[PDB]
């Protein structure tokens, strides 16, 4: 099934990150708290990277890939080098994970981060990466029509 | 131009108040209120015959764009301003030389040599030009002063060189490498030298008889004027030389079906409906920087990136990667990722750019993927090196573990 | 249900006033304030990421662009936005599917339809590619209404014709040729259409899918837009078979001394800073646009445009050579030439063009050398009309006999 | 030839423009001025410089006499650009190359009340005839 693993969706829940996030209104504390959430995404090793897309922007360098079980769960994995973006891949990879394809193309991933009260610092690191990611799993839940 | 005022010169630029602390002006330059008139003007008005109203205004317009030519040789201390081509960029205008004046001339195997710390637009138009006549791309690299190497040039000089490729100004270190000794070595050899200007344009302007210069390339944007337009110099014998660029109206003479014959440049080199609106916003910016003595207002450029190096050097961590005492500043801080810090730094009111900085093989070279640039222009004041420092500062303890 | 109103439609034109009665759209279109004001807005602040007071206006400039083509799509009614690539104006576009397109697959022999009524952007490209492949132009000839020759095209099609050079709309006689049934022959014969669309996108804009056009070009100033900026849609599969245009940044994904490899398109055909004012300028003029139902504001013009023909007509030596009630009305008078009258014209107060207009070809298939041109818009009246015939009247009497 | 600066002189111009106020009857008298100068034939068309402009053809040629006078000749397909040239050519004609560049032509036309007129057609070949007199009176010293 998989190797260096990540926690999100499975120990990392909405709850749990509600929880840290919602008594939070200084945005230097948001900030602080999504570099640290980002600490808990493990190191991809090279393997790993070859069998996910890349996605090198001029800012900053981003990886995603995917897996999916016979339940019809998608798996999903990836990596970045900015650690603000790795932050909020972190919330990404919570929204999505264990969920299917018909489960996800209904749901909206964007809402975890108004949940959590992070829009603005979603809106500020876009075009460093976060917009490629979100868009690549949108590619990715599309290539679960085929193999039928 | 009696004694450089930098608060004077601030003035003119409305952009600045809302701009907070810029300090990216090697990317693009912000304008000042001239250029904005200029540009309201020509939109408000028709650009036909009749003129009920508003036909001082309408003579000025036309005395701006008939004068803009002779403006940028002014500028180049160029001999005549036939030798001034419109194009939309630096990218435009060197790709121009190479399609228009090295693929018909190129053999197999012939050489053109480029450095290490050329932007892309002064590499990719001769690896492409390479591919298309079978010639070779040959590197010329930097030396112990990160500047390139141009003692070396009579080394990577063979008989098959024919192209020397070379930036007068770096857009990462904002190191001149000796320009002058280059040429000789060039033209010793036969070869034709494209020079590219953008940044050396706005801080350190070529003097292209003095020089010597046979190809000489800048943007109007990084000269705090207009977006699309630009700059390609060339000696008359060479434009003369080159074949036609674009193809249609303004650039044929007569046109059949059994063929066409052209204008001489460089009308020859300018097809279709000129950018009107950047050739007069681009006047407009060169009238106006006319006013200011550049070596004064260069000065004051580098002495606020001089106090912005000291002062952030007694970080720990931090590397520069500055030559010359340019006004330009690019760094980083050891551990901290460069994307992050654009993100926070904005965030305190700081506008900075990140990235490769269409120069790959030049941060290949330093061994890096990336770094910060601050980049200073003489609108700039100490309060912004001030405000530059505390942002990092505030951003570092954010980042570092 | 969106009754167009002539008169709104003028108020938005600060131009207007000062110019007088302005009938040369055809050569450059007016701009709303529209236009006018993004233009100012973008030179006025700064393009990075701190803004300290007018976050509102930056927020605005920053939809504007990335909408932008988005915006020339729903025009075009085109399938994607990734089909739009940024020109600098209809001759470079047409340029870029010569050389990128054309060049690359051409072999001694082969054969470029083109059509009489070509203006030279449409023309001077194809001899340009010819002369470097060895290819052949061949002319498609007017018909006795005065349009390219649809029908006679199967004739002239052999299993050496590879390219149909064919323009939406002649900017003498405003004419439209049978655009589908020649893109059904071409097809059939397995050959590519490129589409003139610079006064057609203005009039008549095209549907891209439901004409099946392969490449169609045009150009922001006579869409009441900025100079110094240009479309061309390309059919994605075209645009991926296409060689890169300009080398440089942005185009490139990775770049050593060894060689480079390109972003897919749009991107791959647009090299280094883009006109970003262009841009932005356009967008806001498409946006405007979009409000007014084109079939209603071209009818108008049209109306106006068969008054003053008619009223001309009722003056003996009158000829005209307009097509199909166009908006565009090209003319001459027996004995009198066209110089002479433009510069009576313009001093009664209207402003108008004589000459070749960029169609050398077409006059000489006409018999004639040059023709005055008046051009109608939605911004103008029957007023307008009034003045011209009135002006032309004293014109003729001051030069007749 | 042409009877400019022989029979038709700056005198005998000044008698016809010199009362006229109204624009448009300054036209009119240019344009007549202009049936006087005679078409030029292919040959002589030759040997002279064609500027052909988008809006109008004008041709200008010269030729130097023992004397050291200049003979000027030309032609042009628009009617008021060619009353125009014709008051150029009474200027000019049959003055030495030290005469020309030491009084300007264009002090003829204020002289005949023309200066709008001529403003009205400078992009269509008056520039060009002007600056191609100037560059013919340069060539006139013998050599560079
Ligand atoms: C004006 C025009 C062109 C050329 O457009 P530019 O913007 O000058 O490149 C091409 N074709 C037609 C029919 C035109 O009217
Ligand atoms: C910005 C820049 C260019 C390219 O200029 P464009 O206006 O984007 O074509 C080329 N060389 C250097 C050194 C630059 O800084």
């Amino acid at each position: 099934p998989q190797f260096a693993g990540h926690p999100f969706g499975t120990t990392v829940t909405a709850e749990t990150l509600r929880n840290t996030f919602a008594p939070l209104t200084q945005w230097e504390d948001k900030y602080r708290q999504l570099i640290m959430l980002g600490k808990q995404l493990p190191a991809l090793p090279d393997e790993l990277k070859a069998q996910a897309k890349e996605i090198a922007g001029c800012e900053n360098r981003v990886w995603l890939g995917y897996t999916v079980a016979e339940n019809g769960k998608m798996h999903f994995f990836g990596d970045s080098e900015g650690r603000i973006v790795r932050g909020l891949l972190a919330v990404l990879l919570t929204a999505v994970e264990g969920k299917t394809a018909a489960e996800l193309q209904a749901q909206s991933p964007l809402a975890l981060f108004d949940e959590l009260g992070l829009r603005a610092q979603l809106s500020a690191s876009r075009s460093q990466g976060l917009n490629a990611l979100s868009e690549a799993i949108i590619a990715a839940t599309k290539q679960v029509k085929h193999h039928h | 131009m009696n004694v450089f005022n930098p608060a004077q010169f601030r003035a003119q630029f409305p952009a600045l108040q809302d701009a907070g602390v810029y300090l990216d002006s090697a990317a693009t330059a912000l304008k000042p209120e001239a250029v904005v008139e200029a540009t309201q003007q020509f939109y408000s008005l028709s650009a036909g015959n009749v003129h009920r109203s508003q036909f001082a205004e309408a003579q000025r317009l036309t005395a701006r764009y008939e004068a803009a030519r002779e403006k940028v040789a002014q500028l180049l201390n160029a001999p005549d301003d036939k030798t001034i081509v419109w194009t939309r960029g630096t990218t435009e205008s060197i790709n121009m030389v190479a399609q228009c004046y090295a693929r018909p001339r190129l053999q197999p195997g012939d050489e053109i040599i480029v450095s290490v710390a050329e932007h892309h637009a002064n590499l990719v138009p001769w690896l492409m030009v390479a591919q298309q006549t079978g010639a070779k791309v040959v590197k010329l690299p930097l030396n112990a002063q990160r500047l390139p190497d141009v003692d070396l040039l009579p080394e990577l000089i063979t008989p098959r060189s024919r192209i020397l490729a070379l930036g007068q100004m770096s857009n990462v270190t904002g190191g001149c490498p000796d320009l002058a000794r280059a040429i000789t070595f060039a033209h010793s050899a036969g070869m034709v030298v494209m020079v590219d200007g953008a940044q050396g344009a706005v801080h350190f302007p070529a003097d292209v008889q003095q020089l010597d210069i046979d190809f000489y390339a800048f943007s109007g944007h990084k000269l705090y004027g207009p977006t699309g337009i630009g700059v390609l110099y060339g000696k008359s014998e060479l434009l003369e030389a080159m074949s036609p660029w674009l193809g249609g109206g303004k650039m044929v003479h007569e046109v059949s079906f059994d063929g066409f014959t052209t204008q001489s440049a460089p009308w020859k080199l300018e097809a279709g409906t000129p950018n009107v609106a950047g050739v007069i916003g681009l006047s407009a910016a060169l009238e106006w920087l006319a006013d200011y003595d550049i070596n004064q207002a260069e000065s004051w450029s580098r002495s606020l990136a001089t106090l912005a190096e000291d002062a952030l050097a007694k970080r720990p961590g931090f590397r520069s990667f500055r030559c010359q005492d340019s006004s330009l500043l690019a760094f980083d801080f050891a551990g901290v990722h460069h994307s992050d810090m654009v993100t926070l730094l904005a965030e305190y009111g700081i506008a900075l750019r990140a990235g490769q900085h269409c120069a790959q093989p030049l941060l290949a070279e330093l061994g890096v993927t990336g770094t910060l640039r601050a980049s200073f222009a003489p609108y700039n004041t100490k309060s912004d090196v001030d405000a530059l420092v505390n942002a990092v500062d505030r951003a570092l303890e954010l980042l570092v573990d």
